[PDB]
């Protein structure tokens, strides 16, 4: 699942 | 032929009161609770992160996952810090409320994790917390996951000792989704389902520039009406980055409104429009009273 990158 | 007789607040009103609106998804941001006094956690033009040095720290090594689990104090010292002192919804927040209480409200996507959406009385089949939630707060010990309540966190925050499980003594964090962390598998069996459905998307209190949520707004059908209600104008397709992008002003423009100014404002217009002034101010000042007269 995708991860949580800046913006 | 296109479902909006206008592109303008008044059009969107006869529309969402016409037989083929029946579906509402909203698409909510930072900007529907900063009127609650809760910062926007994505902005360095905040001063939030002004005081960090006395964390010693690596800037947003504070809220990603890696560093958390090995260096936690930072994380919570700053939410002691940024703690609000009440949980007050807004009137946009009672505004989906009142959608829910009249049959219209698919589903409420959120960046936030404020948990304002959930006090204001939406429920957890309502919602898809994009970026997770304070509410609730799991042990990270895969073999545990121990669920704890905000009020054990804020407890533990308050008093400044580090939260650990009670049953194995690991780290036990907010259930906010960090940077480097997966995003929710709800957010993306929702969306699936959920824009296949949707009669109306309601954009308010996001610049949608934060990824994947931003490009929500191209899931909605070609034909579906897109009104922003937003301090700014947002969501138009980027002459550099150049697509779903928000047509505003064009001569091609056929289905996406803009209304600049506070959200609560606009929400309050769209009320007043629709007939809902006098219940709108009636739940907000009844929910603003129990909220303030909790003892
Ligand atoms: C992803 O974009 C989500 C973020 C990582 C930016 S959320 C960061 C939240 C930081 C919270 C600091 C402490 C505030 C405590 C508030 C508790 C009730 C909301
Ligand atoms: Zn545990």
């Amino acid at each position: 699942l995708p991860k949580k990158y800046g913006g | 032929e296109r479902l909006l007789d206008e592109l303008t607040l008044e059009g969107v009103a006869r529309y969402m009161q016409s037989e083929r609106c029946r579906r509402v998804i909203c698409l909510v941001g930072a900007g529907i609770s900063t009127s609650a006094g809760i910062p926007d956690f994505r902005s360095p033009s905040t001063g939030l992160y002004d005081n960090l040095e006395k964390y010693h720290l690596p800037p947003e090594a504070i809220f990603e996952i890696s560093y958390f689990k090995k260096h936690p104090e930072p994380f919570f010292a700053l939410a002691k810090e940024l703690y609000p002192g009440q949980f007050k919804p807004t009137i946009c927040h009672y505004f989906m409320r009142l959608l829910k209480d009249k049959g219209l409200l698919l589903r409420c996507y959120t960046q936030n994790i404020d948990t304002l959406e959930r006090i204001a009385g939406l429920e957890q089949e309502d919602l898809v917390e994009a970026h997770g939630t304070f509410y609730t707060s799991h042990c990270v010990s895969a073999s545990c996951r121990h669920e704890y309540p905000l009020s054990w966190m804020k407890e533990k925050i308050f008093s400044e000792v580090t939260p650990k499980c009670e049953d194995c003594q690991s780290l036990v964090k907010p259930d906010i989704v960090f940077f480097g962390e997966s995003l929710p598998a709800r957010f993306f069996s929702c969306m699936q389902s959920d824009f296949l459905k949707v009669d109306l998307l309601l954009v308010m209190g996001t610049s949608l520039q934060v990824q994947p949520f931003a490009s929500l707004i191209s899931k909605a059908p070609l034909s579906t009406p897109r009104l922003l209600i937003n301090k700014e104008k947002a969501g138009q397709s980027d002459p550099f980055l150049g697509g779903g992008g928000m047509d505003f002003d064009s001569k091609k423009a056929y289905r996406d409104v803009a209304w600049l100014g506070e959200c609560d404002q606009g929400c309050l217009a769209l009320a007043e429009l629709l007939g809902w002034k006098k219940e709108l101010e009636d739940l907000v000042r009844r929910e603003h009273a129990s909220i303030d007269a909790q003892s």
